[PDB]
């Protein structure tokens, strides 16, 4: 979503998991998670090499397994 | 790759896209997603421009036709 300062993006996300809760979305997409992540909290506590990329391997893997 | 190339290669690619988004994608259209996406598209590449324009309308009409 691109837009100037204050036009709603962060809203349009919100209304997005807003219509999945509601359920007016395609079945594709009836019942997803949508998590909302930031990168700061990804590389909080990362001393030691290898430790970021351990850690967003994992998150993948358990989108992948999930895949919702 | 050159427009004929890039024409190929959707045909090529059509049978995924097809059975991903459960429509049929006409001939008529490749060639003119290749054309558009080549004149109008500035910042990206033929293929992937051509991929991304095609499988953007089959989205659409998949959305489309699916909502009741
Ligand atoms: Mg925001």
């Amino acid at each position: 979503l691109i837009g100037e300062p204050g036009v709603g993006k962060t809203a349009i996300a919100e209304g997005l998991a807003q219509a999945i809760v509601n359920n007016e979305v395609p079945e594709t997409l009836k019942d997803k998670r949508v998590m909302s992540l930031d990168m700061g909290t990804v590389v909080a506590g990362t001393k030691y090499r290898g430790e970021f990329e351990e850690r967003l391997k994992k998150v993948m893997e358990e989108i992948q397994q999930a895949g919702n | 790759p050159s427009v004929v190339d890039t024409v190929a290669i959707l045909k090529g690619l059509r049978d995924r896209y097809e059975a991903h988004h459960r429509i049929n994608i006409s001939d008529e259209a490749i060639e003119a997603a290749v054309k558009l996406s080549n004149r109008y598209v500035s910042d990206r590449f033929l293929p992937d421009k051509a991929i991304d324009l095609i499988d953007e309308a089959s989205s659409k009409v998949r959305l489309k036709s699916h909502t009741t």
